[PDB]
C-alpha cells in the first residue's frame, strides 16, 4: 500500500456490483483528488459499467493503464448460439468474436486520451496480441515496462516544454 | 522595491537521485548564488527563504536587507536532510504574514521551487490562492519534469489571468537561468496604481574608529555610516538607518536604476557587402571577417554590426558586451 | 606578470588654451606628453610583455592614439623625432611616431567644427569603449591574464567639460569597472576643480585620485601613480582625501539634497522640498495619500 | 480548424446524395464538429425541412449534446444578431 499512502492515498476501485451513487461519489472525488495536487487511482473495469468520455482537462488521468487485453466471457450457451448463428452468416468464426468485440471494449480505453490537441496522454498496452489488431492513430512504439518509465519521464517534461513551441 | 520570498522544498521527494549528487544539493546551493545575483543588481530589496518541512513551513532566514543572512540560513539546511512533504499552504500563509509589512509602493514576489510531484496541505489550498490575488502577490514556481494542476491556477489567477510564470526546468544549467530572471524585475502592464514614495536619507561616510559608535548594536565598528535625519553612526548599509526610519542609500540606487534604464540597443548585423564599410569595431578593433564558410562567397560576404544610434560599425564580441554593463554602444556619448 | 595599463587622454582646444592663459604657459600639450613618453617606456620597462593602449578624447568624438589603430588602416615611415634617434627599444619609438601622426591629425581636424563640437563630454564613450576593449584584449589573451589598470587623464578645462547627460553614463561605466575589477586611476588636470563623480569613482572601482592644478611638474606626478596600478595593492595606497560625497544630486532642481524622494515607480532623484504633482519626472500618476503624510511631517 | 472541415465537406457531401454514410472521427475532436454541419445543411436547403434526430449512447450523451446546441445557438445569435425558429428537445428518462 506504498501508493496507496504515499502516491494516490486515496483509492477509488470500481466493484462489479456498481451503484449508480457509489460511482457517482468514485467520479466527484477522483475530480476533489486532482484539485488538491493529490491523484487517485481509478481502478475500473473495462467491461463495465460508465464508459465516461468527458476529460479535455489536467483533472482526468494523465496516464492511463489498461491490464492487458479486454477479454469476453467464454463457455457460455448465449456466446455457442451466438457463435453458430454468425457462422452461416459471415464465416467469421473464432475471429471477430476474440477481436473486433475485444477492440471496442479497448477503443473505450481509448476515447478517453485523446482529448483533443491541446491536451496530452499517454496510453500504455500490455502483452502482444494487440499488434494483430488496428487502433485510432496507429503510432504505437514497443518497449518493454521498465523501459518505459524513462520514456513517460522525458515525455512528461517534453511535452511540458513543447507546449509553448508550437504556437 | 522589491521583496522576494523564496520557498523551498525540503522533503524527502528531494532524497532522490535526478541531480548530482542529488536535487537537495544543487538546490541549495544554486540559491547561494541566487542570493549574490538578487542583492547586486537589487542593494535594497528584500529577501525571505521559508522551506517546507516535515509538512509545515519553517522560517530559517528573516526578511532583511543584508545578503549574509541569507547565506549562513543556506549553510544550515545542507547540514541536515530534507525530510517529510511540501506543504504549499503553510508556506504561502507564512509569506502572507510576512509581506503584511511589506507595502504596495514595494512590489511583492513569491518564488517556489517545486521539485515534488505531491504536496501536503492542511485546510483548502483553493482559498490560499485567491488571497494572493486579493492583495496581489505575484507567485512563481519552478516545478521539476512533470507538471502539477495547482501550481497552473497558481501562476495565473495570482499574474493577472495569464499563465506563463510556471516554468518547467529539465537540467541544472536550465535552473541557473531561472536565478538569472528572477534576479531581473518584472516590469509588466500592471493595473495602472497612483506611486509616490519619500523619506530617502543620505549615509555620511564616517571612519571613527578610536572608542567607536553604534547605535544599532552598541560594540566597536571600523566606522559607520551616519543618518542623515536621527545623526546616528550604525551599520554601513544602502538599506534603513534603524532609529528614525530613514534610508541611506547613495550609488548603489542609481547603479540599479541605470540597468534599469537601460533599454540595451542591439546593434544591426549588416554584411560587409552590404554595408558598404570595412571590418572594424567602434568599441576595440574587430579587423577580422565574421563570415567565412564558403570560398568568396561567405568570406568576402561577412557581418559588421551597425549600431543604429550612430552608424558605427561593431562585431558580434561588443554588441554584447555594451547591453551587458556600461552604457549601449560607446558612439553615442559622441555627437 | 605582464601589466595593461588603459591611458585616457582628454585632448581638447579649450585645456591648450586654459594652460596658455592661466598662469600664462606652464606648460603646452607636447611638453606633458612628452613626460607621459617617459612614463610610458618605465611602464613598458618595469615588466617584461607589457602591453600598452592610448585612446584619445577629442571634441568631434573619441579615437585610438596608439594600440595598432594606425597599424590597421596601414595593412588594410614616420615623422622623424628625436626618441627614435636616440635608441632603446623600438616598440616605444613607433608607438612614439603613432601619437606623432595621431597629433598631426588631430591639429589638422581642429577647425571652427571642433571648437562649436566642445560642447559635450567624450569620456563617457571613451570609458565604454575603454572598458569593452580591455575585456575584447582580455578575451584575446587567454593565457596568463595580465593586471587591467585604467589611468583616466581627464583635463579639465572650460565650456561643458562636466554636466548630467554625461555624469550617467559614466555612473554605468563605474559599475562596469568595478564589476570588471578594474582600477580607475583617475587624475584631474587642468584649473584647480574636482568633481564629485571622478572622486566617487576611485572610491567604487577601488582607484586613484589626483587633482594636479594648473600643470605643476609633469613627471613629478607621473612618477607616483605608477606604483601603485601596476602593481596588486599590497599597500593600502594614498588617494586623494575629501572623497566621502553622497553620490546623489536633485536632477529636477539642479543641488545635492540631504533627503531625496523617489519618482512613480521609476527610482528618479526628486527633492522632498517637491510636492510631486503627479511626479516631476515622467508622465506617471502619485499617490495624494503619500502627498497628504509628506506636507505634514 | 482545417480538419474539422474534412469531415464537415463530407457530410454536406453525403446528406444531399447517400443515405447511410459509415464516418470515422477522432476521440475528443469530433464532438462539434458534425453538430454546426447538421444546422448549415438544414439552413442551406429549409430550415423546416429534415430536423435533427440525434441517438446517443448514455445518458451524458444526451446531456453533452444539449450544451453543444446552446453554443450553437450562441453562435447564431451573436455573430448573426437574429433568433429564428428554436428546436432542441432532452428526451431523458421518465424518473
Ligand atoms: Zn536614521
Ligand atoms: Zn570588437
Ligand atoms: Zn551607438
Ligand atoms: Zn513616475
Amino acid at each position: 500500500m506504498g501508493i496507496l499512502d504515499e502516491v494516490w492515498k486515496h483509492k477509488l476501485i470500481l466493484v462489479e456490483t456498481p451503484d449508480a451513487q457509489e460511482t457517482s461519489l468514485a467520479l466527484e472525488t477522483y475530480r476533489k483528488a486532482c484539485s488538491n495536487g493529490r491523484g487517485a487511482i481509478l481502478l475500473s473495469v473495462a467491461r463495465g459499467k460508465v464508459s465516461e468520455g468527458i476529460d479535455f482537462d489536467h483533472q482526468y488521468g494523465r496516464t492511463v493503464l489498461m491490464i492487458g487485453i479486454p477479454f469476453q466471457y467464454t463457455e457460455s450457451r448465449i456466446l455457442k448460439a451466438r457463435l453458430e448463428f454468425m457462422r452461416e452468416n459471415y464465416r467469421i468464426r473464432e475471429n471477430d468474436f476474440l477481436s473486433f468485440d475485444a477492440m471496442r471494449h479497448a477503443a473505450q480505453c481509448l476515447g478517453r486520451v485523446l482529448r483533443g490537441k491541446d491536451d496530452y496522454g499517454v496510453m500504455v498496452l500490455a502483452d502482444r496480441r494487440f499488434s494483430r489488431k488496428r487502433s485510432q492513430l496507429p503510432k504505437w512504439i514497443a518497449q518493454g515496462l521498465s523501459d518505459a518509465d524513462l520514456n513517460l519521464s522525458t515525455d512528461m517534461a517534453i511535452s511540458n516544454t513543447k507546449q509553448f513551441l508550437r504556437t | 522595491i522589491r521583496s522576494l520570498i523564496l520557498t523551498l522544498d525540503c522533503s524527502e521527494a528531494m532524497l532522490e537521485k535526478d541531480l548530482r549528487p542529488n536535487r537537495h544539493a544543487m538546490i541549495i546551493q544554486y540559491a547561494i548564488d541566487f542570493v549574490h545575483e538578487f542583492f547586486d543588481q537589487n542593494p535594497i530589496s528584500q529577501m525571505g527563504i521559508i522551506i517546507m518541512r516535515n509538512g509545515l513551513a519553517q522560517l530559517v532566514s528573516q526578511v532583511s536587507g543584508n545578503p549574509q543572512d541569507h547565506i549562513d540560513a543556506l549553510k544550515s539546511i545542507r547540514k541536515q536532510e530534507p525530510k517529510g512533504n511540501p506543504s504549499l499552504q503553510n508556506a504561502l500563509e507564512m509569506a502572507r504574514g510576512l509581506l503584511l509589512p511589506v507595502p504596495a509602493h514595494c512590489t511583492r514576489e513569491v518564488l517556489i521551487v517545486f521539485g515534488s510531484l505531491s504536496t501536503t496541505d492542511p485546510g483548502d489550498i483553493h482559498q490560499t490562492i485567491d488571497s494572493l490575488v486579493s492583495e496581489k502577490i505575484r507567485v512563481k514556481v519552478l516545478g521539476l519534469s512533470a507538471q502539477v494542476a495547482i501550481c497552473k491556477e497558481l501562476c495565473k489567477a495570482t499574474n493577472y489571468g495569464d499563465e506563463s510564470f510556471y516554468k518547467i526546468l529539465l537540467d541544472e544549467t536550465h535552473l541557473k537561468e531561472l536565478f538569472n530572471e528572477a534576479v531581473t524585475p518584472x516590469x509588466x502592464x500592471x493595473x495602472x496604481x497612483x506611486x509616490x514614495x519619500x523619506x530617502x536619507x543620505x549615509p555620511t561616510r564616517i571612519f571613527e574608529d578610536t572608542p567607536t559608535f553604534c547605535s544599532c548594536h552598541s560594540k566597536l565598528v571600523y566606522g559607520g555610516y551616519f543618518c542623515p535625519n536621527c545623526h546616528s553612526k550604525v551599520c554601513s548599509l544602502p538599506t534603513v538607518c534603524p532609529c528614525c526610519d530613514l534610508m541611506l542609500i547613495l550609488x548603489x540606487x542609481x547603479x540599479x536604476x541605470x540597468x534599469x534604464x537601460x533599454x540595451x540597443k542591439t546593434f544591426a548585423e549588416v554584411p560587409t557587402t552590404e554595408k558598404f564599410r570595412s571590418e572594424d569595431c567602434f568599441s576595440c578593433q574587430s579587423r577580422f571577417p565574421x563570415x567565412x564558410x564558403x570560398x568568396x562567397x561567405x568570406x568576402x560576404x561577412x557581418s559588421r554590426y551597425r549600431c543604429e544610434d550612430c552608424k558605427q560599425e561593431f562585431c558580434v564580441d561588443c554588441d554584447v558586451f555594451i547591453h551587458e554593463i556600461l552604457h549601449n554602444c560607446p558612439g553615442c556619448e559622441s555627437k | 606578470s605582464p601589466s595593461l595599463l588603459t591611458v585616457i587622454i582628454e585632448i581638447a582646444p579649450k585645456l591648450w588654451t586654459t594652460f596658455d592663459e592661466e598662469g600664462n604657459e606652464k606648460g603646452s600639450i607636447i611638453k606633458v606628453l612628452e613626460a607621459l613618453i617617459v612614463f610610458l617606456n618605465a611602464h613598458l620597462a618595469f615588466n617584461s610583455a607589457n602591453k600598452v593602449a592610448v585612446i584619445a578624447a577629442y571634441s568631434q568624438g573619441i579615437k585610438y592614439l596608439y594600440p595598432x589603430x594606425x597599424x590597421x588602416x596601414x595593412x588594410x615611415x614616420x615623422x622623424x623625432x628625436x626618441x627614435x634617434x636616440x635608441x632603446x627599444y623600438r616598440r616605444f619609438r613607433n608607438v612614439d611616431e603613432t601619437l606623432v601622426e595621431e597629433i598631426y591629425k588631430l591639429f589638422e581636424l581642429e577647425k571652427k567644427q571642433i571648437e562649436q563640437n566642445s560642447q559635450r563630454s567624450t569620456l563617457a564613450g571613451a570609458m565604454s569603449a575603454g572598458l569593452t576593449y580591455v575585456n575584447r584584449i582580455s578575451k584575446e589573451s587567454v593565457t596568463t591574464s595580465l593586471k587591467s589598470r585604467l589611468l583616466v587623464l581627464t583635463c579639465g578645462s572650460g565650456s561643458s567639460k562636466d554636466e548630467i547627460f554625461q555624469y550617467i553614463p559614466i555612473m554605468n561605466c563605474i559599475f562596469s569597472a568595478t564589476k570588471m575589477k578594474c582600477p580607475i586611476d583617475v587624475v584631474k588636470i587642468g584649473g584647480s576643480k574636482e568633481s564629485t563623480f571622478l572622486q566617487q569613482t576611485t572610491d567604487a572601482t577601488n582607484g586613484v585620485y589626483l587633482h594636479v592644478e594648473s600643470t605643476e611638474g609633469l613627471i613629478q606626478y607621473l612618477a607616483t601613480a605608477m606604483f601603485i596600478d601596476p602593481s596588486l595593492r599590497p599597500i593600502i595606497v594614498k588617494p586623494n582625501h575629501g572623497s566621502v560625497d553622497f553620490r546623489t544630486s536633485c536632477y529636477l532642481t539642479g543641488r545635492v539634497v540631504a533627503v531625496g524622494f523617489i519618482c512613480s515607480v521609476c527610482l528618479c532623484v526628486l527633492s522632498i522640498i517637491p510636492p510631486g504633482n503627479k511626479c516631476p519626472a515622467c508622465d506617471s500618476q502619485f499617490d495624494e495619500h503619500v502627498i497628504a503624510k509628506l506636507k505634514r511631517k | 480548424y482545417p480538419e474539422q472541415y474534412n469531415y464537415m465537406c463530407d457530410i454536406k457531401k453525403t446528406l444531399d446524395v447517400g443515405g447511410n454514410s459509415i464516418l470515422e472521427m477522432p476521440s475528443g475532436t469530433g464532438k462539434t464538429v458534425s453538430l454546426l454541419s447538421l444546422t448549415i445543411a438544414y439552413q442551406m436547403h429549409y430550415p423546416e425541412h429534415r430536423k435533427i434526430i440525434y441517438c446517443s449512447r448514455t445518458m451524458s450523451e444526451i446531456e453533452k449534446a444539449l450544451v453543444e446546441l446552446e453554443n450553437l445557438m450562441d453562435y447564431r445569435t451573436k455573430e448573426l444578431g437574429y433568433q429564428e425558429d428554436f428546436r432542441g428537445l432532452g428526451l431523458t428518462s421518465r424518473k
